[PDB]
RNA sequence: UUCCCGGGCCUUGUACACACCGCCCGUCACGCCAUGGGAGCGGGCUCUACCCGAAGUCGCCGGGAGCCUACGGGCAGGCGCCGAGGGUAGGGCCCGUGACUGGGGCGAAGUCGUAACAAGGUAGCUGUACCGGAAGGUGCGGCUGGAUCCUUUCU
RNA sequence: GGCUAAUCCCCCAUGUGGACCCGCCCCUUGGGGUGUGUCCAAAGGGCUUUGCCCGCUUCCGGAUGGGCCCGCGUCCCAUCAGCUAGUUGGUGGGGUAAUGGCCCACCAAGGCGACGACGGGUAGCCGGUCUGAGAGGAUGGCCGGCCACAGGGGCACUGAGACACGGGCCCCACUCCUACGGGAGGCAGCAGUUAGGAAUCUUCCGCAAUGGGCGCAAGCCUGACGGAGCGACGCCGCUUGGAGGAAGAAGCCCUUCGGGGUGUAAACUCCUGAACCCGGGACGAAACCCCCGACGAGGGGACUGACGGUACCGGGGUAAUAGCGCCGGCCAACUCCGUGCCAGCAGCCGCGGUAAUACGGAGGGCGCGAGCGUUACCCGGAUUCACUGGGCGUAAAGGGCGUGUAGGCGGCCUGGGGCGUCCCAUGUGAAAGACCACGGCUCAACCGUGGGGGAGCGUGGGAUACGCUCAGGCUAGACGGUGGGAGAGGGUGGUGGAAUUCCCGGAGUAGCGGUGAAAUGCGCAGAUACCGGGAGGAACGCCGAUGGCGAAGGCAGCCACCUGGUCCACCCGUGACGCUGAGGCGCGAAAGCGUGGGGAGCAAACCGGAUUAGAUACCCGGGUAGUCCACGCCCUAAACGAUGCGCGCUAGGUCUCUGGGUCUCCUGGGGGCCGAAGCUAACGCGUUAAGCGCGCCGCCUGGGGAGUACGGCCGCAAGGC
């Protein structure tokens, strides 16, 4: 462009959309399972995936994914939403944080435990 | 018209030298004469001349290159390795004394046009003036 | 040596490369899903005209209509301008809702053809126009990003 | 309704002075000085009581704090393009500490906007902070500054000061009291409650310090403030031990069953001595006051500590918490089971469908450690908005073409000025912060003292090369005179032959047409094939080109007029008149639209004949709009060189169109091909640039959704932008 073009019109700073309305800019948001169920994934993958439609303190009703190996959630469990998404099925913008509110943590998990929210076990 | 006199000077030189010409006419100006005086004393051109072609004033600019290269491509090393305009008609550039660049690690020069007249970065700096920055050479 | 089958060498076009048994386009139906378009309905803000208009300052009367008085004047009080705000009628914004509703996804390539890519088997593409279950055909211009000099689908 | 005091309110005098109207002096916006008239002062109280202290009064300064006003700076949307009636100015007046339409009365008709007015959305600004090589981006919690608010909206009063958070009034909403008449509130002060939320503390101590109000002082008030508490919220310091200790124990993992691993790790041995206990114990505090002097200077004396029996010091003393993420590649870290597209992982490539370093557990390892992960948000990478620092022939991207408006840009020489620009001095650039230096807490974090740097703006002074500007001059750009060209450049009147179809006539006999084959069709009402005449419409063979013109679109028989552009010669005239161009305006293949004409061939739609599984097609027969003209709309395109215009510089060779030339050839201007330098991702481009450069305009910023929706504008409509 010329200079006189940059003085005339000049460059355009461009902004970016959010990958999520957990709204608030909130780091997490509380919700209530409205319904819970199992879904089929996408492209190359097969599976039965675990998820819950959740109604929000932010007012929107969204689909979040229940991480890890078992779970306890049903009609109106209440749960916390953190977001981060699942590529392989769609409409899921957010994960459930396991171990908060009415959602249990995955029990027996020895290995990586902060994620999955399981307490440290003792022994002899 | 000719929108930058000067640019076109520098360019003539450039395409001139790239094609290894022994020298070149450029259309004449008191200023463009200063600039080559600087450019010359400073080592880059063999020197120049005030000529007249077809009844019109020109400056011949004689032209220097380094010695004959070996192996394939014997074309000799350029002296004027690079020359480029800085201030440009409708976009101008004027620099404080503290803002005068210094060039290719000092291995080249800048040409400034000041109210001390036309001089190199080093000259300006010791003079202590700033000005329009005409060109990068190295 | 034209053709059928397989094959070699040169070349050419390709959107094919598990490589022509390759690749591909469009229409339908019923679920089911988010999205978007949207009359009417409810809410909000705003602007214009008109009318009612608190507090208060400012104006004016302040009267054998009240109180004080050196009779100069003051105060009560009264009337007016403005005026928060309301009301009635109109535009405009924004929100919520919403009958009806275009395209997208999965249900399952399911269906009907074969439009394009090799001269894709009528070269393709394009603006425009009319037709047509559907890709589409066709007319008129135009471009080359066009091979070489009967029709016969689909894997 | 009634008494009553004052530093409360009046009246009279004094007038240092001040105030106001008028006149002159100086000065320059309402600044001083001065004269004439007029108008204006006051308050007492205490003592060591006749002279001191705390007060009052009028004036002139200082100081500090403010009002008001100007230049400049100060987010997104043009799918917000017009806005304005106190609007913009003027005279007079109101009002105020003061200017001003702040308001008001009457005059004038102005003010503002693409240099983005009006509208919409969003937001307290700043010192600074975060990030970044930098340039930039992003941010404004804490501390300082400035503004605004005090449940929502109006208003004024008192006052030096307010239109006042714990003052007043009214309306509204809400809460509470109520004899239903009428009343009372305002934590966005500190604590604390509740609600909301992923989430944010003690109804603590103190008035010792600092600071503020009042007070002659004593003192009083001070949820400002100094301190303590709670939260790994951050930052910093420190601990869970140090030296020994095997050819290397059990357990556990791997195993090619020999051995490998955890691992000097443990055990054990020997030092030290976090925690904890004892003792001692601050600085932060020295003035106000009091005494001598003189209530000064100066000297002497006295009191006072929330934090706290804390910091610190000395003695004694115990071997005394470790966790979290990772180990497929980006990326440091591998093996065995389990599992079998499941269960699961997943930031992205992607893992899992029976030998998974990728899921899950194990052993081992890597990284950090009182922390380690996660999600969220900013900057980075991202040169992916490109000022530094990108692009547009095919990748996204040159407008369809032209004319010029605003605007950007501007040959050669001389002189003036000195606005841009450069320099010097100076003022400002508070403190905090950042940088450096010493220093204080045992270190550090944290804190002090000092030093340095600084863009920017104000002022004075200076330089004049470049930019501007004014004056002069020149001719290499531009234009003009004269002369010589070529051309499907454009508008209008005109005419000419060939062929098609039809009408007429002649002769003339059974088929013609058509295809892959054929049917449909036309033919004895005599077609095809031939000759003659006529009518009518459209288009222009050969020349004709790998040619020419034109800005594009586009333009072909011949003649006449009307008229555009352009090239070469001569070097004659002007004297920089130049380039580009948002917007605007005008052109703009075809198809399409409106009204009127025209209609030979051709032909969407249509109507039939074939082919085919079907054939809404390709082939055949026929045919309407339309194609042609006129006027008016429409405004698109593979509107292609998929390459904006202009200017200058950088080998050649060959072919060609058109000029001039002392005519193997030279010299301009077009059209082509090959190619030097160089450019490109390559293909290619290459003096007709895609090379080297400057000016100016248009344009792009992953694919799809979509050239869709929505809004505006255009249009008769189709539809365009
Ligand atoms: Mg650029
Ligand atoms: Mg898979
Ligand atoms: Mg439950
Ligand atoms: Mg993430
Ligand atoms: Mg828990
Ligand atoms: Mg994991
Ligand atoms: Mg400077
Ligand atoms: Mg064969
Ligand atoms: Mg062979
Ligand atoms: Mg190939
Ligand atoms: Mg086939
Ligand atoms: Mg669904
Ligand atoms: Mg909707
Ligand atoms: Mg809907
Ligand atoms: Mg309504
Ligand atoms: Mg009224
Ligand atoms: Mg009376
Ligand atoms: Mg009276
Ligand atoms: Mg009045
Ligand atoms: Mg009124
Ligand atoms: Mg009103
Ligand atoms: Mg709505
Ligand atoms: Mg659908
Ligand atoms: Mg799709
Ligand atoms: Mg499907
Ligand atoms: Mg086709
Ligand atoms: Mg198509
Ligand atoms: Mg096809
Ligand atoms: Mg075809
Ligand atoms: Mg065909
Ligand atoms: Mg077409
Ligand atoms: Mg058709
Ligand atoms: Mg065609
Ligand atoms: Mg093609
Ligand atoms: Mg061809
Ligand atoms: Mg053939
Ligand atoms: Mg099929
Ligand atoms: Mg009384
Ligand atoms: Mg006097
Ligand atoms: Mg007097
Ligand atoms: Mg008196
Ligand atoms: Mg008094
Ligand atoms: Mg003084
Ligand atoms: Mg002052
Ligand atoms: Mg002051
Ligand atoms: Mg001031
Ligand atoms: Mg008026
Ligand atoms: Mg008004
Ligand atoms: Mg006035
Ligand atoms: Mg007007
Ligand atoms: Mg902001
Ligand atoms: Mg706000
Ligand atoms: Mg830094
Ligand atoms: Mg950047
Ligand atoms: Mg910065
Ligand atoms: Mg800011
Ligand atoms: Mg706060
Ligand atoms: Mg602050
Ligand atoms: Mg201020
Ligand atoms: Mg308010
Ligand atoms: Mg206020
Ligand atoms: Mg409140
Ligand atoms: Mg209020
Ligand atoms: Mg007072
Ligand atoms: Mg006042
Ligand atoms: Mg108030
Ligand atoms: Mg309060
Ligand atoms: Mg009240
Ligand atoms: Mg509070
Ligand atoms: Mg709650
Ligand atoms: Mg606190
Ligand atoms: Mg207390
Ligand atoms: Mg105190
Ligand atoms: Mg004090
Ligand atoms: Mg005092
Ligand atoms: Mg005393
Ligand atoms: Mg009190
Ligand atoms: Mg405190
Ligand atoms: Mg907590
Ligand atoms: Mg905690
Ligand atoms: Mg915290
Ligand atoms: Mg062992
Ligand atoms: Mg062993
Ligand atoms: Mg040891
Ligand atoms: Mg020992
Ligand atoms: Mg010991
Ligand atoms: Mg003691
Ligand atoms: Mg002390
Ligand atoms: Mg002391
Ligand atoms: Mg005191
Ligand atoms: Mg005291
Ligand atoms: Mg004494
Ligand atoms: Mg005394
Ligand atoms: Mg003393
Ligand atoms: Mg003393
Ligand atoms: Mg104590
Ligand atoms: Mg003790
Ligand atoms: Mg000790
Ligand atoms: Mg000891
Ligand atoms: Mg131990
Ligand atoms: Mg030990
Ligand atoms: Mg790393
Ligand atoms: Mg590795
Ligand atoms: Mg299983
Ligand atoms: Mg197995
Ligand atoms: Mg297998
Ligand atoms: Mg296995
Ligand atoms: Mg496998
Ligand atoms: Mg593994
Ligand atoms: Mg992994
Ligand atoms: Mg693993
Ligand atoms: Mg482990
Ligand atoms: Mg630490
Ligand atoms: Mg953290
Ligand atoms: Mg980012
Ligand atoms: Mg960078
Ligand atoms: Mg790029
Ligand atoms: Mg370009
Ligand atoms: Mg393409
Ligand atoms: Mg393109
Ligand atoms: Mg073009
Ligand atoms: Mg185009
Ligand atoms: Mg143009
Ligand atoms: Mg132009
Ligand atoms: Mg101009
Ligand atoms: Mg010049
Ligand atoms: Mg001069
Ligand atoms: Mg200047
Ligand atoms: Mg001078
Ligand atoms: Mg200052
Ligand atoms: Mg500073
Ligand atoms: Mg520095
Ligand atoms: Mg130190
Ligand atoms: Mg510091
Ligand atoms: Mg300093
Ligand atoms: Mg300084
Ligand atoms: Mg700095
Ligand atoms: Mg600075
Ligand atoms: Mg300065
Ligand atoms: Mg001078
Ligand atoms: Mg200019
Ligand atoms: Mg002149
Ligand atoms: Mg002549
Ligand atoms: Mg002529
Ligand atoms: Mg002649
Ligand atoms: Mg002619
Ligand atoms: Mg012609
Ligand atoms: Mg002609
Ligand atoms: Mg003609
Ligand atoms: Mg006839
Ligand atoms: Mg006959
Ligand atoms: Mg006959
Ligand atoms: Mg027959
Ligand atoms: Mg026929
Ligand atoms: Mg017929
Ligand atoms: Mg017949
Ligand atoms: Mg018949
Ligand atoms: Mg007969
Ligand atoms: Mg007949
Ligand atoms: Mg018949
Ligand atoms: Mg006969
Ligand atoms: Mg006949
Ligand atoms: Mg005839
Ligand atoms: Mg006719
Ligand atoms: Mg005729
Ligand atoms: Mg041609
Ligand atoms: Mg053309
Ligand atoms: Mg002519
Ligand atoms: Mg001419
Ligand atoms: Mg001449
Ligand atoms: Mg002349
Ligand atoms: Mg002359
Ligand atoms: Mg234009
Ligand atoms: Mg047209
Ligand atoms: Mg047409
Ligand atoms: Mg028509
Ligand atoms: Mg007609
Ligand atoms: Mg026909
Ligand atoms: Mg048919
Ligand atoms: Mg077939
Ligand atoms: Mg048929
Ligand atoms: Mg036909
Ligand atoms: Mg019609
Ligand atoms: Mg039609
Ligand atoms: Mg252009
Ligand atoms: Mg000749
Ligand atoms: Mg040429
Ligand atoms: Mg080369
Ligand atoms: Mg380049
Ligand atoms: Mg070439
Ligand atoms: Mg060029
Ligand atoms: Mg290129
Ligand atoms: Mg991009
Ligand atoms: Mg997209
Ligand atoms: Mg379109
Ligand atoms: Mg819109
Ligand atoms: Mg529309
Ligand atoms: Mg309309
Ligand atoms: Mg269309
Ligand atoms: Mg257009
Ligand atoms: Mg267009």
């Amino acid at each position: 462009p010329t200079i006189n073009q940059l003085v005339r019109k000049g460059r355009e700073k461009v902004r970016k959309k959010s990958k999520v309305p957990a709204l608030k800019g909130a780091p997490f948001r509380r919700g209530v399972c409205t319904v819970v169920r199992t879904v089929t994934p996408k492209k190359p993958n097969s599976a039965l995936r675990k998820v819950a439609k959740v109604r929000l303190t932010s007012g929107y009703e969204v689909t979040a994914y229940i991480p890890g190996e078992g779970h306890n959630l049903q009609e109106h469990s209440v749960v916390l939403i953190r977001g981060g998404r699942v590529k392989d099925l769609l409409g899921v913008r957010y994960h459930i944080v396991r171990g908060v509110y009415d959602a249990a943590g995955v029990k027996d998990r020895k290995k990586s435990r902060s994620k999955y929210g399981t307490k440290k076990p003792k022994e002899a | 018209m000719l929108t930058d006199p000067i640019a076109d000077m520098l360019t003539r030189i450039r395409n001139a030298t790239r094609v290894y010409k022994e020298s070149t006419d450029v259309p004449a100006s008191r200023f463009k004469e200063e600039i080559l005086r600087i450019l010359a004393r400073e080592g880059f051109i063999k020197g120049y001349e005030r000529v007249d072609v077809d009844g019109k004033p020109y400056l011949r600019v004689y032209l220097k290159y380094g010695p004959r290269r070996q192996g394939p491509d014997p074309r000799p090393e350029q002296v004027i390795h690079h020359i480029r305009r800085i201030s440009k008609p409708g976009r101008r550039v004027y620099v404080g004394v503290k803002e005068i660049p210094r060039v290719r690690r000092g291995l080249g020069i800048a040409i400034l046009s000041t109210s001390k007249g036309v001089l190199t970065d080093r000259e300006a700096r010791k003079l202590g003036v700033g000005g329009e920055l005409i060109c990068e050479v190295w």
